[PDB]
């Protein structure tokens, strides 16, 4: 029912690692500062995502057992989770409490960023759905670790080796849900269900980027490796 | 090819 010493150690270690991320307030201030053109917004997106992927590699390498995995499987896990991890992190940032009216302004600024309307609604539907779950920092950090260590990813040669790394994290998350949300026993299943919605954004990320209302879609060599873009 | 990812994952 309660966490074991090994589990508390693992949880705290995932937490230290996750807290190395850029401050949510730092991100929201850049957006809420002034209304930018779609071109200035796309540039912010590419800068944010470049730093996100760099921080994600460092968090990923600290995941227990990750360094023991085959080098090609390591690349496949990272390439398959980078997009999902940024969307998951964007939902966390979105749902952080701000002074009255600022969350309405942040929503409107994102809606007017340059992204197509066809992608706006499923994006806000996912953020809204995440916010309803009232997730703690521990839950976001574990769910990010679980997303990275998904054996059910394409191009994985040794699925068993990855499943062995994902199981203890699934075990910790399941325990946290039974403790912080005892009135809702379906909470862990709800969280796991969100990961299927995450996968849809990954399937449409290239079209989302190319449909952005800018004259030129300029990327960095690192973003070309993580996104399916030229 | 994933030269940069390969680099970020192998260095210390
Ligand atoms: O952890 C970090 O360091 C770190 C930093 C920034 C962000 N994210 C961002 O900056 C971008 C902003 C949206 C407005 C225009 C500029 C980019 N962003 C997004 C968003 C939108 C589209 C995409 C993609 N479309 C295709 C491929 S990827 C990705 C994200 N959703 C957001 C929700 C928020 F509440 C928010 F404050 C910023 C948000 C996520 C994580």
């Amino acid at each position: 029912m309660e966490l074991t010493p090994d589990q508390q150690t693992l949880l705290h270690f995932i937490m230290d690692s996750y807290n190395k991320q850029r401050m949510p307030q730092e991100i929201t201030n850049k957006i809420l500062k002034e209304a930018f053109s779609a071109e200035e917004n796309f540039l912010i997106l590419t800068e944010m995502a470049t730093n996100h992927v760099q921080v994600l590699v460092e968090f990923t390498k600290k995941l227990p057992g990750f360094q023991t995995l085959d080098h090609e499987d390591q690349i496949a896990l990272l390439k398959g989770s980078a997009v999902e991890a940024m969307f998951l992190r964007s939902a966390e940032i979105f749902n952080k409490k701000l002074p009255s009216g600022h969350s309405d302004l942040l929503e409107a600024r994102i809606r007017n960023s340059g992204i197509s309307d066809e992608y706006i609604t499923p994006m806000f539907s996912f953020y809204k759905s995440i916010g309803e779950l009232k997730m703690t920092q521990e839950e976001y950090a574990l769910l990010t670790a679980i997303v990275i260590l998904s054996p059910d990813r394409q191009y994985i040669k040794d699925r068993e080796a990855v499943e062995k790394l994902q199981e203890p994290l699934l075990d910790v998350l399941q325990k946290l849900c039974k403790i912080h949300q005892p009135e809702n026993p379906q909470h862990f299943a709800c969280l796991l269900g969100r990961l299927t919605e995450l996968r849809t954004f990954n399937h449409h990320h290239a079209e989302m980027l190319m449909s952005w209302r800018v004259n030129d879609h300029k990327f960095t060599p690192l973003l070309c490796e993580i996104w399916d873009v030229q | 090819d994933h030269q940069l990812l390969r680099y970020l994952l192998d260095k210390d």
